[PDB]
């Protein structure tokens, strides 16, 4: 899997990250349905499907 | 040794050494291993000395 | 002629029960660990000469965040009107805590700030010139 | 007429406020008031409350649960049960010259001296509280113990919510 | 020198007598001067006088005050008992005893500074005790209409406030309880700007 | 689906409790994980016993990690 | 579709223009520019006069405010205590203190799912009317809750 | 009129006991931290105080990352002030990473040293107004 | 499954709440708290005068008392006799101790299911009142049973 | 059979056994439907069915 | 003394008896597995396991 977003990702193990120069961060790790991620100190879900 | 604060009045105040002696103490003072006390606190319970230590009360 | 007991609530749930009876355990382990810790390790200092208080740093708060650090000093740095400034560079891992208290002092927050960061980043202030400023681990 | 933040820490009047509404007959008031105001009532409604009341012999026991009528990990009264506390206080007020002795107990979980501290400090809380009460300050005692001695085993749940109290014994003589 | 009753516009001043025990019994303004070290037990002023003496150390002491004066004693005193029914003023250096009681009627100035293991303190209306300085390991402190207290508790702390009154305390008591029934008042009126200043825990933080 | 909605009522005490991130060492690093064992006996056959008094084991060795891990890939 | 929520549970807009208007018609101020809101409340309904002891009643309005507050997303909010002069300065500054205190307690057991409370309380060093005839009943003396919405 | 108890109250016994627990474990948890943590005396830490020179309060959008040398040079030369070096260059040469748009450039020179660390070091002579690079053995 | 017992054997709640309150309309005090459980008789409804003899009107009493005690589950059983000053203490501990002596192996040789019993006697050594007019008629003449409910 | 109590085993014998620092107690033994424990000084015997 | 992993076993059923000797009663039933001893000066009461192997 291979995501770009800009929030802090938590749980399920990331493999290798970047960041820009701006706060845009980028992941790539396993396969996982779902992710879990921190917004402004408050825990949140993210629902991933169509694999 | 030590010793610590029991009373502060504006001016004077009451001390318990270590070995339970007990002083009272002007605005100009002498005590021994401490030296002279140079002024005190009535809002703070520290008083500043010749010796550069601060004495508190009881925890 | 009834027959009552004082203790008596809403009803529970069993796993709850198996939590609760797993976490005093817990618990128990915890309080072994910390305590023979202490007594093997004795310390000497502590923060509160690094972090002393000054007026405007008495107002009170009460807080729930699990995020990184930045943005949780960043606000307390916008309550204090203080001048707010960073030292090295945060590292790709990042730094996480959670806080969950109720009505202390802004300096006793930044203190539990400071010792659940450990060996991660400490924190500075200088009162007179008003800022509160970090500094990450100049390791690795 | 009332006040429910404990009626502003004034005599509490209800027997002539309920005379006066009955009255709005005379004798169904008095035996209305004689009828609320007898110990039989008072226990049997402290029955209908969470409390526990118990004479032997002469020394008479009190026990209160600190889960309810308290604040959670707290020495905060909890003012839900004013009601509970004023039937406490019209109870109480019937022996005028027994000395009272009050403690508090905690499980057995955490810091011994956290528990000593958290017990001692609800034993001030109530001993404050029964002192704003036209008692002299001479008349009571506190303590607050931690886990010395239960009455149910904290290894299992119901006893362990059994096992924090407050504790109000007083004599008779 | 046993008993000592005096009327009627005086000086007196003496310094460096020795006594066990003697009882004054003063009144019409004896200005009174007394730079030794006596023990005594009673002392009694009738009213409208002003007194200063300069050294008073006994294992007991009993007094109460009727009229007007203006007295301060020095020294050390084991007292127990203190009731004031006018419009008195009262300050003494050092007192170490273990029981005090205080009533106060009507207009009482009183400023006290030492170790008392128990304090009962009871206010009636126009009380201004000004109890700093005095720290307490059990104080007790009920206070009606206008009254104004100033405490300094260290350990257990207890403090009821009927209307119109303030009660300032001034250091962290490991046990607080505090009530207020109508328009009392429970404040802290500390400094702020201190180095070593500590908050509450979990074990006083009491919400008024 | 009611241990689940019970798992999410009771949210913050839980990671409150299981505070993983206090465990890390110095180089972002799990601690290994060590079994304990009292008072061990094992008969093998006849005129052959074993026992010993303590006895420790290593479960699992240490490495690096990129976030500190929840109870949730262990309770739900 | 039931899925994802349509909308942020308990929240209906029509619901919030209501209660709006209703605290409005009360005597209580409200007031927004884009995302910052803000609402104040003389002290006079709530406390006794100089002192930090609350009405029985003026827990009903709390009930009231914190159902207004349980609407919207939030992070942090700030709550100020300001009075009038009595005796000192130190005299109100911890009344103001006091009141914060209060105020931000019970609205943290309340649940309103902010991360931030701050109080702080003044005093009376920023009035807002020179008309100073009154003393607890003159409108300078007030609680102001303050917060930015958020997404 | 209505007085409402707290909303998630630990009611049942299950929950006083696992808030109870939490409670504890965090306590502990933060006593073991305390023991263990090292922290600095405000005497002893070993940092650069700011200069506090007039000219050191410019606005500066400074984004660099690479070598120290170029960099202290050019601010120095941005100030006015002289610059030397005392020290030999290493074969791996010195880096620094340091983005932002508005601060002091003394609490940026701060910076320098602070990411310097060990090897290297800074002194500035307000007087004879100079700056100077020592490096370490 | 259903083969196992539901219940334990010889039990019903609404037996204990109506023998239990016959007990209490009867005299002897019954007293519960948390686990542990305490029964207190008084002695001349037992003995006659400072005598360890058992009247045969008593025999009813303790089969009663002995079916109440059979119903719970128990892993210690402790009884204490007192009394009031005759003569001597050894001769009213003595007495005490004989009396108890009794009624544990009565208890003991009925169907009872303890496991353990410990039987002691002071006499007049722990008082519980002030008025000491009466004799053997005196309330604090008594003989308590205590246990803690296992489980 | 892997049995872990807090309870004292009697009948069939085991052969080997080990016990937690609270008092848990582990055993290892023969396939057997039945157990026999010593409570509380009571004797008691333990039904295990689907060997 | 070290409590064996081998639990040791006893059986009682005795009526009406003293303190004293059902100790020296149970202190005989063990025999060669443990010891009792009593300081009465001390108010102790004291057990220990065998030392053996």
């Amino acid at each position: 899997m291979y995501v770009r977003t800009n929030l802090t990702i938590l749980s399920p193990g990331w493999l290798a990250s970047m960041t820009s120069a701006d706060g845009t961060h980028a992941y790539e790790m396993q396969k996982s349905p779902v992710l879990l991620v921190s917004w402004h100190g408050k825990v949140m879900q993210l629902k991933v499907e169509g694999l | 040794i030590i010793y610590y604060i029991q009373a502060v009045i504006p001016g004077r105040a009451w001390l318990i050494g270590s070995n339970g002696s007990t002083l009272t103490v002007r605005e100009g003072s002498k005590i021994p291993g401490y030296g002279m006390v140079k002024l005190i606190d009535s809002l703070q319970g520290r008083i500043l000395t010749s010796s550069g230590q601060v004495i508190k009360f009881s925890q | 002629m009834k027959f009552k007991k004082p203790p008596i609530n809403n009803p529970s749930d069993d796993a709850t029960i198996k939590l609760a009876e797993a976490a005093v355990s817990v618990s128990d382990s915890m309080l072994e660990m910390a305590k023979v810790e202490k007594v093997i390790t004795p310390p000497s200092k502590d923060n509160t000469l690094t972090i002393p208080n000054a007026y405007n740093l008495q107002a009170r708060a009460s807080v729930d965040w699990s995020g990184p650090i930045e943005e949780l000093t960043a606000r307390i740095a916008k309550a204090a009107h203080f001048r707010f400034r960073v030292l090295g560079k945060s590292p790709s891992v990042p730094v996480l805590i959670s806080i969950s208290t109720k009505d202390e002092s802004l300096a006793e927050i930044l203190r539990d700030i400071d010792y659940q960061a450990g060996k991660k980043a400490s924190i500075h202030v200088y009162p007179n010139s008003q800022v509160v400023e970090l500094r990450y681990a100049k390791i690795y | 007429c009332f006040h429910p933040p404990y009626n502003n820490f004034q005599p509490d009047r209800r027997a002539v406020k309920r005379v006066g509404v009955d009255t709005g007959g005379g004798t169904v008031g008095l035996v209305a008031s004689i009828y609320r105001d007898s110990k039989r009532k008072i226990i049997r409604d402290l029955q209908k409350q969470d409390i526990q009341y118990v004479e032997y012999g002469d020394t008479r026991t009190l026990i209160i649960p600190t889960d309810k009528y308290f604040m959670f990990s707290s020495p905060r009264l909890n003012e839900i049960c004013y009601p509970g506390l004023n039937n406490v206080i019209r109870l109480l007020n019937f022996y005028p010259q027994s000395t009272i002795y009050v403690a508090g107990f905690t499980d057995n979980v955490g810091s011994r001296s956290h528990k000593r501290k958290l017990s001692q400090a609800q034993a001030e809380t109530m001993m404050t509280f029964l002192w704003a009460n036209g008692i002299a300050a001479k008349r009571l005692k506190a303590e607050g113990y931690g886990d010395k001695n239960a009455i149910s085993d904290n290894a299992i749940i119901h006893g362990s919510a059994q096992n924090r109290r407050i504790e109000i014994q007083w004599f008779t003589s | 020198l046993n008993r000592f009753r005096y009327e009627g516009a005086g000086v007196v001043t003496g310094n460096n007598l020795r006594t066990s025990y003697l009882d004054l019994y003063l009144a019409n303004e004896g200005t009174t001067r007394l730079a030794g070290n006596i023990g005594l037990q009673k002392l009694e002023a009738v009213g409208n006088g002003v007194t200063q003496i300069n050294g008073v150390s006994s294992r007991n002491l009993q007094i109460v005050l009727k009229g007007d004066p203006k007295v301060l004693i020095s020294g050390f005193v084991n007292l127990r008992q203190l009731d004031m029914y006018g419009k008195g003023t009262l300050s003494l250096y050092w007192i170490k005893s273990d029981t005090l009681t205080i009533r106060a009627k009507k207009a009482a100035k009183i400023q006290l500074a030492g170790i008392v293991n128990r304090l009962d303190v009871e206010l009636w209306d126009f009380a201004q005790f000004k109890g700093k300085y005095l720290r307490a390991q059990r104080s007790f402190v009920k206070t009606h209409d206008k009254s104004v207290a100033e405490i300094s508790a260290v350990n257990h702390q207890s403090s009821l406030a009927t209307d119109a009154s303030d009660i300032y305390y001034y250091n962290l008591s490991k046990t607080r309880a505090d009530f207020m029934a109508f328009n009392g008042s429970v404040l802290d009126m500390r400094e702020w700007g201190q180095s070593d200043l500590k908050d509450f825990d979990r074990y006083n933080k009491q919400f008024p | 689906k009611i241990i689940d909605e019970q798992l999410n009522k009771q949210a913050r005490n839980l990671d409150a409790i299981y505070d993983f991130n206090s465990l890390v060492l110095e180089h972002n690093i799990l601690p290994p994980v060590l079994l304990e064992g009292r008072n061990t006996l094992n008969l093998a056959d006849a005129q052959s016993i074993r026992i010993s008094d303590r006895t420790y084991k290593v479960a699992k060795q240490a490495h690096f990690i990129t976030t500190p891990p929840t109870w949730r890939q262990y309770l739900w | 579709v039931p899925k994802l929520p349509c909308r942020v549970d308990g929240a209906c807009d029509a619901t919030i223009i209501k209660m709006m208007t209703d605290l409005n018609k009360k005597g209580i101020k409200v007031a927004s520019v884009g995302q910052n809101y803000l609402i104040s409340i003389p002290a006079s309904a709530l406390f006794a006069d100089q002192s930090p002891r609350l009405n029985w009643a003026s827990y009903s309005l709390l009930n009231e405010i914190a159902a207004f507050l349980k609407q919207f997303r939030k992070i942090a909010i700030t709550v100020t205590s300001y009075s009038s002069k009595y005796v000192s300065v130190k005299r109100e500054r911890a009344l103001t203190l006091a009141r914060s205190r209060v105020v931000s307690e019970y609205l943290w057991s309340q649940g309103v799912d902010s991360r931030i409370i701050f109080t702080q309380g003044l005093g009376s060093d920023k009035p807002i009317t020179s008309y100073t005839l009154g003393g607890d009943r003159s409108p300078n003396a007030r609680v102001e809750i303050t917060f930015r919405r958020a997404v």
